C-alpha cells in the first residue's frame, strides 16, 4: 500500500534544474528484467509511465541479486541537485540510558520507502527510461510516485512520515515506548505479556490503517535481541560477543580491528587498555604488513584477554536514583571510569586518554576526564553524576585557586583508590634567601640551527654548552636544565623565556619533550626552586652578561 | 504586512548543532513551546527544513525562559539589521547618572515575520538519550534574540516612545536587541518615577536593573610603593613597566635598570638612587591617565580579554587593536564559572552602553567546561561571541592590583 499521509514538499537546490543523464543501452536480459520489475511496480501505484514531455532522466540498471533481478536506479545526479534535509537522527540511544522493560517486541515495516508518497510536484524529476533493444525505439518512461530507494530525501521523509503516524498511538499510550530506526519499530512496555501483545495488535492495526504492513505474531523477535552491536536483555545489556584472535602474526589490519573491538568492549568491561597496541600503529605501513608485538603490547594483550574471560553485563537506568561516577588512573595518561547507581552494578564504563596539550599534569587530566564524563551523562541521562575521585579535596583547591584558567567540576568526594592524584613539586612564591641565583639564557641561530645555552650566577660560576639542530625554544629550556643540574637543593633561576616560564609554572608532570621530562625529574629532587622572568635585552643584571656568552 | 528580509548574498541559513540539555531544561522548553505554538508564535516543521539554531533555558525571578542562540543567524543577516535599518547609538547615554535596563522583548511577538524567512529560524528541542526525534519548530513572529527584530520594530518603538520623549527631552532611550536603556541625570527617586511612567506607556501596547555609567572609572596599572627594594622587586618592577611601555607612550625604565647591573642575589636589598625614584614618580603620573591616541573605530570589532586573578577577582581589557585599550576594569566577587559568567555579562552591558556593540570575548577556560555550565548562571537575553584562550602567564601579573 501507499499510505494516505500528506506529502512533504521538496525543492531542487536554487539555480539548479532536474537531472538529464542519458540511459546507457542495456542487455536484452536486463531490459527484460526491468520491464517485468516495472510492470508490477506500476500496478501497485509505485510508478507511472509518462509521455515524452518530461525532459528529465536518471540512468537505471539491473543486476542479478540467485536468479532474481534487482532494479538499480542511479540517483547520483538528482541527489546532487536536491535540497538538503534535516538529518535523520542526531544520536543512537545508548543501552545504559534505557529503562528496564518487562515486554519487548520488534516490528519491521515492509517496503518502507515505497509505501510513502512523493510530493506530486517533485515526481517529474525522478523520470527514468527502460531502453529499447540495441536502442532502436524510444524506451518506456516512468516516474516515481513514492519515495525512491537511493534518493537523498527518502530516509528523512520516511522517518518523519513514520513519526506523524505514530504520534496518535503514542499520546493514547504514554507508557509504551517505541523507537524508530529506518524500517524497524522497537516496542517496549511494562505490561504483562498478555496485555502487551494486545496493544501491539492495536498498534499493528493502527499502522495498517495508514498503509503500513508489519510481520504477524509469528515473526516478532524475542530477547535476547542483538542490536547495534549490543545484546539487550529485559533486565540487563552487554556488548555482543568479543572474540580475540590468537595469531602467530599480526598485520596492521589485524591490529586496527582488535583496537576497535577492545574500544567497543570498553563500554561495559572495566579496565580495557589499548595504549600499547595503538603505539604499534604509529607510523606508515601497509594494511597487509606484519607488526611484531612489543613486550608491553603483549602484556597489554594478555591483561585484556584476562578481563574478557567471563562475561560482564550492565544494568539499566533507574530515573529515581542518583548517578555515581568513579575514575581511576591506570598510568601513562590512561584513565578509566565506571557509572553506577547501586555499588557496584555498572550502567556503563569507559576510558579517557587524551593528550590535551603538549605538557600537563594529572590534576589537569583528571578535570578533563570529569568534563567528558559529565557531557556524556547529560546526553545519556540528562543529569550530571556525583563524582568519586582519587584526589584529596586540598590538592584540588591548592591547584585550581592558584591556576590561571577557570574551572568548575560538579559535586565530588575523595575516594582512596591509589594511585592518588598529586602535584609532584611546587615553585616558591618568593626568592630563596641563602640560595644561589642563576641567570640563565639560551640562544639559537635560525640560519645555522646552532645554539648555546648557559648561565652565570651571583656566586661567580658560569657555563656555556653548545647545541646542534636546535631552536630558541629548545636552548631556553636547555639553559634552565643546566642551572638545575649544577644547583643544590635550593635555587633561584632568572630567565627571559616567557615560553619556559609558562610551561614550568603550570607544574607539568608529563610531557612529549624529552627535555621537559628531564627538567621535571630535576624539579622533583629539589627542595626549593624560585623561578622569575626578566625582560630580555634591557641590560638587566646577570641577564645581559649571560646574554653575552650566548 | 511583513517586512521582507534577505540573508547576505551567497550565504545560506544557519546549521548549528544543538548542545545537549539536562532533563529539567528539556521539560521547561517543552512547556514553553507548546504554549507558544498554541498561541501561534511558532509552528512545527518537517524534514525539508535543514536549518537549525540552538536553544537553552535560563531561569534568570523563579520562572524558566527560552533563550535562542541566534549568533549565527545574526552574522548572516548583518546587512539587514546594521546597514539597511540600523538603530543609531547615542553618545550621551554613557554620561548619564543612572541607566535603567528594561526587557521589551514581548513586543516582537505581535509582529509577523516574513514567511519566506521563517525557515531560517528553525530550532530543535533534543531528547534525553536520543530516544525520541527532536521536536522541531520555526518562528512565525519576530523572535527574541535576532537582531532583525529591533530593526523591524524600530518604527513602532518610536511611535510608542514619542509622547514620553517629547515630555522628557533630557532622558535618553536606546534600544539594543530585546532591551531599552533609559538614562537620566535625575535624582534616583525621580529617575525611578520616570521609569514607572515609561512602563505605563509601554503597558498600553503590550510590553508588561540600575547602572551608573558616570562612575565606571579606569583600572590603572598600579605600581608598588615599598619600604626597601630587593633586586627581585626591581626586576618585577622593570618587567611590569617595560610591558606598560607598549600601551603608554612615555614610560621610562633605564634609571631603574642601572641599579641592577651585576649578577646579584635575588634577595639583596638595593637602595634606590635619587635618579630612579623620580622615574617611578613620573611613570606613576603616566599610568593614572588615559591612553593618548586610542579612539573607538566603529567599523572594527571589539575584543574583551579576561584574566583570573584569584580570590574572586578578575581583570579585563576592551580593545580593537592589541594594547590600544579603550577600557580596562576589574570585577570582584564561590565558583570560577559562575564568576566568569557574571563578568562576561557585566562587560557586555557596559559595552552596549558605551559603544552599542558587544565585544568578542577571549575566555580563560576549557571550551567544554564553559559550554556545560554557562547556561546555569546566564541571565541576559543576548549572547556575545567568544573564543577560548590560554592566558599568557605574566599578562595576569601586570594587570593585578
Ligand atoms: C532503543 C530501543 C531499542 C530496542 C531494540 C531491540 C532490538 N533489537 C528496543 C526498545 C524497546 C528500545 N527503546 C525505545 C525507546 O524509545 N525507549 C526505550 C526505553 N527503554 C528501553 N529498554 C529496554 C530494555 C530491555 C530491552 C530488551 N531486551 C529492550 C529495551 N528501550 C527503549
Amino acid at each position: 500500500p501507499i499510505s494516505p499521509i500528506e506529502t512533504v514538499p521538496v525543492k531542487l537546490k536554487p539555480g539548479m534544474d532536474g537531472p538529464k543523464v542519458k540511459q546507457w543501452p542495456l542487455t536484452e536480459e536486463k531490459i527484460k528484467a526491468l520491464v517485468e520489475i516495472c510492470t508490477e511496480m506500476e500496478k501497485e501505484g509505485k510508478i507511472s509511465k509518462i509521455g515524452p514531455e518530461n525532459p528529465y532522466n536518471t540512468p537505471v540498471f539491473a543486476i542479478k541479486k540467485s536468479t532474481k533481478w534487482r532494479k538499480l536506479v542511479d540517483f547520483r545526479e538528482l541527489n546532487k541537485r536536491t535540497q538538503d534535509f534535516w538529518e535523520v537522527q542526531l544520536g543512537i540511544p545508548h543501552p545504559a540510558g534505557l529503562k528496564k522493560k518487562k515486554s519487548v517486541t520488534v516490528l519491521d515495516v515492509g517496503d518502507a520507502y515505497f509505501s510513502v508518497p512523493l510530493d506530486e510536484d517533485f515526481r517529474k524529476y525522478t523520470a527514468f527510461t527502460i531502453p529499447s533493444i540495441n536502442n532502436e525505439t524510444p524506451g518506456i518512461r516512468y516516474q516515481y510516485n513514492v519515495l525512491p530507494q537511493g534518493w537523498k530525501g527518502s530516509p528523512a521523509i520516511f522517518q518523519s512520515s513514520m513519526t506523524k503516524i505514530l504520534e496518535p498511538f503514542r499520546k493514547q499510550n504514554p507508557d509504551i515506548v517505541i523507537y524508530q530506526y529506518m524500517d524497524d519499530l522497537y516496542v517496549g512496555s511494562d505490561l504483562e505479556i498478555g496485555q502487551h501483545r494486545t496493544k501491539i495488535e492495536e498498534l499493528r492495526q493502527h499502522l495498517l490503517r495508514w498503509g503500513l504492513t508489519t510481520p504477524d505474531k509469528k515473526h516478532q523477535k524475542e530477547p535476547p535481541f542483538l542490536w547495534m552491536g549490543y545484546e539487550l536483555h529485559p533486565d540487563k545489556w552487554t556488548v555482543q560477543p568479543i572474540v580475540l584472535p590468537e595469531k602467530d602474526s599480526w598485520t596492521v589490519n589485524d591490529i586496527q580491528k582488535l583496537v576497535g573491538k577492545l574500544n567497543w568492549a570498553s563500554q561495559i568491561y572495566p579496565g580495557i587498555k589499548v595504549r600499547q597496541l595503538c603505539k604499534l600503529l604509529r607510523g606508515t605501513k601497509a594494511l597487509t604488513e606484519v607488526i611484531p608485538l612489543t613486550e608491553e603490547a603483549e602484556l597489554e594483550l594478555a591483561e585484556n584477554r584476562e578481563i574478557l574471560k567471563e562475561p560482564v553485563h550492565g544494568v539499566y537506568y533507574d530515573p529515581s536514583k542518583d548517578l555515581i561516577a568513579e575514575i581511576q588512573k591506570q598510568g601513562q595518561g590512561q584513565w578509566t571510569y565506571q557509572i553506577y547507581q547501586e555499588p557496584f552494578k555498572n550502567l556503563k564504563t569507559g576510558k579517557y586518554a587524551r593528550m590535551r596539550g603538549a605538557h600537563t599534569n594529572d590534576v589537569k587530566q583528571l578535570t578533563e576526564a570529569v568534563q567528558k564524563i559529565t557531557t556524556e551523562s547529560i546526553v545519556i541521562w540528562g543529569k550530571t553524576p556525583k563524582f568519586k575521585l582519587p584526589i584529596q579535596k586540598e590538592t584540588w583547591e591548592t591547584w585550581w585557586t592558584e591556576y590561571w584558567q577557570a574551572t568548575w567540576i560538579p559535586e565530588w568526594e575523595f575516594v582512596n583508590t591509589p594511585p592518588l592524584v598529586k602535584l609532584w613539586y611546587q615553585l616558591e612564591k618568593e626568592p630563596i634567601v641563602g640560595a644561589e641565583t642563576f641567570y640563565v639564557d639560551g640562544a639559537a641561530n635560525r640560519e645555522t640551527k646552532l645554539g648555546k645555552a648557559g648561565y652565570v650566577t651571583n656566586r661567580g660560576r658560569q657555563k656555556v654548552v653548545t647545541l646542534t639542530d636546535t631552536t630558541n625554544q629548545k636552548t631556553e629550556l636547555q639553559a634552565i636544565y643546566l642551572a638545575l643540574q649544577d644547583s643544590g637543593l635550593e635555587v633561584n633561576i632568572v630567565t627571559d623565556s616567557q615560553y619556559a616560564l609558562g610551561i614550568i609554572q603550570a607544574q607539568p608532570d608529563q610531557s612529549e619533550s624529552e627535555l621537559v621530562n628531564q627538567i621535571i625529574e630535576q624539579l622533583i629532587k629539589k627542595e626549593k626552586v624560585y623561578l622569575a622572568w626578566v625582560p630580555a635585552h634591557k641590560g638587566i643584571g646577570g641577564n645581559e652578561q649571560v646574554d653575552k656568552l650566548v | 504586512e511583513t517586512v521582507p528580509v534577505k540573508l547576505k548574498p551567497g550565504m545560506d541559513g544557519p546549521k548549528v548543532k544543538q548542545w545537549p540539555l539536562t532533563e529539567e531544561k528539556i521539560k521547561a522548553l517543552v512547556e514553553i513551546c507548546t504554549e507558544m505554538e498554541k498561541e501561534g508564535k511558532i509552528s512545527k516543521i518537517g524534514p525539508e527544513n535543514p536549518y537549525n539554531t540552538p536553544v537553552f533555558a535560563i531561569k534568570k525571578s523563579t520562572k524558566w525562559r527560552k533563550l535562542v542562540d541566534f549568533r549565527e543567524l545574526n552574522k548572516r543577516t548583518q546587512d539587514f539589521w546594521e546597514v539597511q535599518l540600523g538603530i543609531p547609538h547615542p553618545a550621551g547615554l554613557k554620561k548619564k547618572k543612572s541607566v535603567t535596563v528594561l526587557d521589551v522583548g514581548d513586543a516582537y511577538f505581535s509582529v509577523p515575520l516574513d514567511e519566506d524567512f521563517r525557515k531560517y529560524t528553525a530550532f530543535t528541542i533534543p531528547s534525553i538519550n536520543n530516544e525520541t526525534p527532536g521536536i522541531r519548530y520555526q518562528y512565525n513572529v519576530l523572535p527574541q534574540g535576532w537582531k532583525g527584530s529591533p530593526a523591524i520594530f524600530q518604527s513602532s518603538m518610536t511611535k510608542i516612545l514619542e509622547p514620553f520623549r517629547k515630555q522628557n527631552p533630557d532622558i535618553v532611550i536606546y534600544q539594543y536587541m530585546d532591551d531599552l536603556y533609559v538614562g537620566s541625570d535625575l535624582e534616583i527617586g525621580q529617575h525611578r518615577t520616570k521609569i514607572e511612567e515609561l512602563r505605563q506607556h509601554l503597558l498600553r501596547w503590550g510590553l508588561t536593573y540600575e547602572l551608573h555609567p558616570d562612575k565606571w572609572t579606569v583600572q590603572p596599572i598600579v605600581l608598588p610603593e615599598k619600604d626597601s627594594w630587593t633586586v627581585n622587586d626591581i626586576q618585577k618592577l622593570v618587567g611590569k613597566l617595560n610591558w606598560a611601555s607598549q600601551i603608554y607612550p612615555g614610560i621610562k625604565v633605564r634609571q631603574l635598570c642601572k641599579l641592577l647591573r651585576g649578577t646579584k642575589a635575588l634577595t639583596e636589598v638595593i637602595p634606590l638612587t635619587e635618579e630612579a625614584e623620580l622615574e617611578l614618580a613620573e611613570n606613576r603620573e603616566i599610568l593614572k591617565e588615559p591612553v593618548h591616541g586610542v579612539y573607538y573605530d566603529p567599523s572594527k570589532d571589539l575584543i574583551a580579554e579576561i584574566q583570573k586573578q584569584g580570590q574572586g577577582q578578575w581583570t579585563y581589557q576592551i580593545y580593537q587593536e592589541p594594547f590600544k585599550n579603550l577600557k580596562t576594569g576589574k570585577y570582584a566577587r564561590t565558583n570560577d564559572v559562575k564568576q566568569l559568567t557574571e563578568a562576561v555579562q557585566k562587560i557586555t552591558t557596559e559595552s552596549i552602553v558605551i559603544w552599542g556593540k558587544t565585544p568578542k570575548f577571549k575566555l580563560p577556560i576549557q571550551k567544554e567546561t564553559w559550554e556545560t555550565w554557562w547556561t546555569e548562571y546566564w541571565q541576559a537575553t543576548w549572547i556575545p561571541e567568544w573564543e577560548f584562550v590560554n592566558t599568557p602567564p605574566l599578562v595576569k601579573l601586570w594587570y593585578q592590583l
